[PDB]
């Protein structure tokens, strides 16, 4: 009922993140961005869009992709900015990704708390968060992977 | 072969269904299989017993909770064994522990070699954890079973909720990861903790109905071992049980996530999904959005608003949100899947408020009123029906 | 001191009721006693489980049956335990097998009580093991809790002037329940008698002390002894076999056929034969449910030269007077008969022990007869 | 069923009042006679009346010394067909509890005695005992069979 089975911790430094800033929150605007990447055969992995501000009615969309296709990705988008569609497109090729894999995390909320507390206590800044019932992933600086994994290993006592 | 069979409470609702299930168990052995049966409590007994415990004691102690739930499952055990022996089978009963909980299924392998149908039910030594479902899979891993069947009133895993999408179909097979993801965001089809053991220890699961002879849906093989050319999109999951809370304007410093989710965990708030994008360079802040059951929404909001006065500029509340998701190994190494998803909803005029993903899943948050429309759009976009 | 406490399904029907029972258990611990508790399953669980067992298999294996009934009783054990620990006590559960017994040997239970724990004993009936532990541990008293708040001089609804007994002897209790209503398990009261463990019938819904069952009549002064109460029974049929030869083995033929068919006999009765014919009659009582099947058997043997006829009566009522005070005193047996005569009730059949008088009559007279007997003697 | 023991007796005498009318108040007459004589009562046994006749017999036991006196007490009060005296009667009982639900006890009691050829004259049982009147001399041969049958 209450306990969650945790199976291990994963790190990865294989990708870069691109962030479209100020995408207008209306039907069809996400399609514009991801169709462009699809036409250029850019295989993206994780995408994350949070809620739009009430003041503007705009949001940001961040996605990851293979580090090689990184600069290319931002450039396809940056070249199709012309309109009012978005204000900027950023590019980060030094981003890492640590994750806690398992199952049944929804009803064990202390796990999520302990995940943030682990990274906090090794002074690591959580830059993006994308979790679910079987997955907690955060993006941080690639240089903090070492210290993030050891914190998460120690905290949840994971290995083997 | 060696076959583990786990029967839920729905399958053991009454004496007739018990005898009925007893015949299925015997038919399975007759087909030249060593059989292990795992037993949930009859019908809703375990829920009713949990209430009672809470009624007689909030925070019931572990040892007696173990005795209680075991007792309930040990009733089903007695009845099923009784029926098994009525039909010519010889039964040996175990508590899920007498067969090692840890691993260590020595006692059960003895009984099987002597031609006995082994029944496992309850716990006693040291629960958690998943109950009968994970006992079934854990026994299947240790004994090296060819399959661990999970019987209920559910006759398989479908490409979508057939009540919503009329052209929805029943999957024959899918990978552990594809099931995990589908089960994670919408379904609620089986215990995920048990499906993570099956993934971890490579034990094929089969979800089928104890009311028909339909072979059900098979969960087997990793999507990491699926050839890239053969990978497919699996299904569409929906969920309108969630509310979303967004903390606006948290500064981007170490520990600030802790201050949010420590409060929620101390208040016992269940977190389905958490989402944070990059911070603004000027002012240095970002927002954290998370979803939780609608029954926890009111209280989650109460907590974080107390913490709003500093720490953040606002806390928002939304209990009319729905979640639609696509799952499939086929999207791992195929561009334009995300593109088709976003275009799919666009063409039915559904607005995408928030997005999250995994290697093989895309999820968006939408108005609950758009759920059915979005699901049908996604299902026919990727042509999952027949 | 050491107190054993049994709680039946009624007493543990619900959570609130279980928590109430739990406070009483802790109260008994707090009063300065080692407390052992025996629980039956909640409400009608055991019957519902027995129904369920029969439905899945007509002849259930004993092993699976042990498992089935043990599970049912272990639900209330758990809940009582949970309840007890929320009130401050430290609970220690036993199945009864690893408690004492098999014949009793409670090493573990005594060990737990010495640690100041409250022992909860479930199931391998409930009453017999409670007294068996009571005897094994040398308990000061074994308390049976239910909806009934003690033994009365008569059925309160039948006899308005009925009163609750403070005390009676073991064998007085045995006799009252042997003919009247089963308030305690007859079997459990015989252990009490055998091992000299006081029993206390009382209610789990009040603080009333109830009725004490303690001591032998044989160690009560012959002058002090009294009449105990009146017992009624309108559940029995009456079967009489006429024309059975007064030679060894014939009585055996009758009760073997009744035994083989599972006919529950009760209060068998036979008087001297008639020198003319050399034949006697044997009347016995059984439950009315068995009467028909009991008759079918005796008639089949009747129509085979064994005996003349087999009569049947399912409107018979049994009324009785009990009390150690009649064993040594004369005229009580006389006052009994006179009491029924004066209310125009006819005595069809009479049967006794040394401290019981029982008479079969028309069930329509049962109430009038019990009411007549109750005020004839001091009772009430 | 539980069985505690097997008790015998040779201290008594039985008295049978034959042909008593099965109408109210006739039993009172018999026992108010003995109550006046202050002969302390023990067993009483009355079976159902004849259909043909309309009468029963009342057999009762008393301290053997008071037996002949008691027989000749009821002779003076005479409607009734006869009164019989007996003082070589012996009582053997099986004491216990819960014998209603286990009828084999009742049977095996009667089977154990037939296998020793012992005259079973009267019977007066209940849930907590099975008492039978036999011939005084057969007490020990009756006991041995009960001890062996039910293992006491
Ligand atoms: C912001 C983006 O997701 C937009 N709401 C869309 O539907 O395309
Ligand atoms: C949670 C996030 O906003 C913050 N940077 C932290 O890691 O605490
Ligand atoms: C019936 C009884 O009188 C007979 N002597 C018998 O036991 O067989
Ligand atoms: C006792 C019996 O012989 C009679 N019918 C009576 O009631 O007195």
């Amino acid at each position: 009922m209450e306990e969650a089975v945790l199976t291990g911790v994963a790190t990865d430094k294989s990708e870069a993140k691109v962030t479209v800033l100020g995408i207008s929150d209306k039907p069809g605007e996400a399609a514009k961005v991801f169709r462009a990447l699809a036409d250029a055969e850019i295989n993206i992995d994780m995408v994350l869009q949070n809620v739009s501000s009430v003041e503007d009615g705009t949001t940001d969309i961040t996605f990851t992709c293979p580090r090689s296709d990184g600069r290319r990705a931002m450039e396809i988008l940056k070249k199709l900015q012309v309109q009012g569609n978005w204000t900027n497109v950023l590019y980060d090729d030094q981003v890492g990704k640590v994750s806690l894999v398992g199952a049944g995390m929804k009803s064990h909320p202390g796990v999520t708390a302990e995940f943030m507390e682990a990274l906090r206590d090794v002074n690591v800044n959580i830059e993006l968060i994308s979790t679910s019932e079987i997955r907690i992933s955060v993006l941080i600086r690639e240089d903090d992977l070492d210290a993030a994994a050891r914190a998460l290993h120690e905290q949840f006592q994971l290995g083997g | 072969a060696l076959v583990v069979q786990k029967y839920g409470g729905s399958s053991l609702e009454s004496a007739e269904r018990i005898r009925n299930v007893a015949e299925r168990i015997v038919a399975t052995k007759k087909a030249g299989n060593d059989v292990v049966v795992v037993c949930s409590a009859m019908g809703d007994t375990t829920d009713e017993l949990l209430e009672l415990a809470a009624a007689v004691n909030p925070v019931p102690p572990a040892r007696e909770m173990d005795m209680l739930l075991t007792a309930g499952e040990r009733i089903s055990n007695a009845l099923v064994a009784m029926a098994i022996e009525s039909l010519g089978a010889e039964a040996q009963s175990f508590t899920g522990s007498q067969a090692g909980v840890l691993v260590t299924p020595g006692r059960v392998r003895e009984a099987l070699d002597e031609g006995k149908i082994c029944i496992v039910a309850g716990f006693q030594g040291v629960l958690g954890r998943g109950g009968s479902d994970t006992t079934a899979v854990a026994l299947a891993a240790a004994l090296n079973a060819d399959v661990c069947e999970i019987y209920s009133d559910v006759d398989g895993v479908y490409t979508a909720d057939p009540r919503i999408v009329p052209n929805a179909q029943k999957l024959e097979k899918l990978s552990f990861e594809e099931m995990l993801e589908l089960a994670a965001v919408g379904s609620k089809i089986l215990v995920l903790r048990s499906v993570e053991y099956a993934r971890a220890f490579n034990v094929p699961l089969r979800v089928r109905s104890s009311y028909s002879n339909d072979p059900g849906t098979l969960i087997a093989g990793s999507m990491e071992d699926i050839p890239v050319e053969e990978a497919v999109l699996t299904g569409v999951a929906t969920d309108k049980s969630e509310a979303k809370v967004t903390v606006l304007g948290i500064s981007d410093k170490p520990g600030e996530a802790a201050k949010v989710f420590r409060a929620l965990a101390d208040a016992e708030i269940n977190i389905d999904m958490v989402l944070q994008n990059v911070s603004s360079v000027e002012d240095g802040t970002t927002d954290i959005t998370f979803t939780c059951p609608r029954s926890d929404g009111r209280r989650a909001m109460e907590i974080l608003k107390k913490l709003q006065v500093g720490n953040w500029t606002n806390v928002l509340y939304d209990d009319q949100v729905g979640k639609v998701s696509l799952v499939g190994a086929g999207m791992k190494s195929h561009p334009g899947v995300t593109a088709e998803f976003m275009e799919a909803l666009r063409d039915v005029n559904v607005n995408i408020e928030l997005i999250s993903t995994s290697e093989i899943r895309i999820s968006v948050l939408i108005r609950e009123d758009d759920l059915d429309a979005a699901a049908r759009a996604l299902h026919e976009q990727f042509q999952l029906g027949g």
